[PDB]
């Protein structure tokens, strides 16, 4: 068949799925890619609002977590572990005795 | 139920930078499956988060909770 | 009256709705209209990444036609995803 | 200031799956630059987040908020 | 024995994390001067650990991208592919690449 919705599919989409100007949310948007160093009816999906839920691996269905997602989870765990340090930093204490000056500038 | 290959082809062509680019027939079939896996993954993960909270349905809150880990997997 | 891109997006949204209805039936859990639209917006964006990546991967191998190795490379981050896509590739090839 | 080529090379070799893998000297120098942009992008996003919250300095809570999108952009 | 291999792997990891951390702290002090805001020590630790882990991601991708082009030696084309999610990132890196050529 066709790439576009048939008349019947279009009717279904219009009455079941399409968001409308009178719905409480009339549009869902995704944050756009922006590199900083180089809306009443509009819901922007957040990747940060639920940050406190992210220090544990969440359920999967058919797609296993990736290595970068495991790193993300581990970093969130590290941040949680340091959140209530004032001043003197445990990470510094764990690594700074291994520093070799020849490695750096 | 799934994405028609006719649609997926146009979806891929919409974003190509170069008019020379083509998609093999087997690659297109695979991209049909991959898009479905993505949709189903998002949907089932939202379902699990709803079940864990004993929610009546998957609302945007529940999807957003699973989102960073979903997008990092893909 | 709909632009080309609105028609693609609508087609995407409807297929997303249908797949969500299947999931809802199978796992006994409904989705809000907002969630289905959210998944559609994610899927449309994901397809942009996929397409751009596929074009650049093919070109990186000196090809203008995207092939099933470009797709596998798309799936590289998840062992189960790569396996699934690799299996399907063999299937198609048979 | 920035990373030394030698350090970048050790970081990458630590993670290659295959011992045959090598890195060209041009690639290495370009990785030095990419790494720097990564770190500076992380720090600048953190500053922008702290400003959005009228905070006086960048604490880890602000970094947490820009992490997912940072991982997705690289 | 295996215990020795493990202690050495650990100590070599911490060396590389220390060097990343030093460098990250220098770069963040420059951003701090420029943007007139400071970072907690914890934020610098977090960015260092992110950068360390991100090297693993870059490294694995470079190797796969090289292999996709039938190469076992990674080149600057492989590196530019790491920047592909942003047109402006890709532009900035491609320039550095060309500057590095001349
Ligand atoms: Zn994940």
């Amino acid at each position: 068949k066709d790439w576009f919705l048939s008349e019947e599919e279009f009717k279904l989409w219009n009455r079941l799925y399409r968001l409308r100007d009178s719905d409480e949310i009339k549009e869902i948007t995704l944050p756009q890619v922006q590199f900083s160093s180089l809306t009443t009816g509009i819901h922007q999906l957040s990747l940060s609002e639920w940050r406190l839920w992210q220090d544990h691996p969440l359920p999967t269905h058919q797609v296993d977590h990736s290595d970068r997602c495991r790193h993300f989870i581990g970093l969130m765990q590290m941040i949680e572990g340091m959140r209530h340090e004032e001043g003197e930093c445990s990470y510094e204490l764990e690594v700074e005795s291994y520093l070799q000056m020849e490695d750096v500038t | 139920s799934g994405f028609r290959k006719e649609l997926v082809s146009r979806l891929l062509h919409l974003h190509f930078k170069d008019d020379k680019t083509k998609v093999s027939g087997d690659a297109l079939q695979l991209m049909v499956e991959l898009l479905k896996v993505f949709v189903v993954e998002a949907a089932v993960r939202g379902v699990r988060q709803a079940q864990a909270e004993d929610a009546l349905r998957v609302d945007v809150d529940q999807l957003e909770k699973v989102l960073p880990q979903l997008l990092l997997d893909f | 009256r709909f632009s080309y891109q609105q028609r693609l997006k609508a087609a995407v949204h409807y297929t997303v709705g249908c797949l969500c209805e299947e999931v809802a039936l199978d796992k006994e859990m409904q989705f809000s209209k907002q969630t289905i639209a959210a998944i559609s917006e994610l899927t449309f964006r994901q397809c942009e990444n996929f397409a751009k990546d596929l074009e650049m991967f093919a070109r990186h191998a000196k090809r203008t036609t995207i092939n099933t190795e470009d797709v596998k490379l798309l799936a590289r981050r998840s062992n189960s995803l790569l396996k699934y896509i690799t299996d399907k590739s063999e299937e198609i090839a048979q």
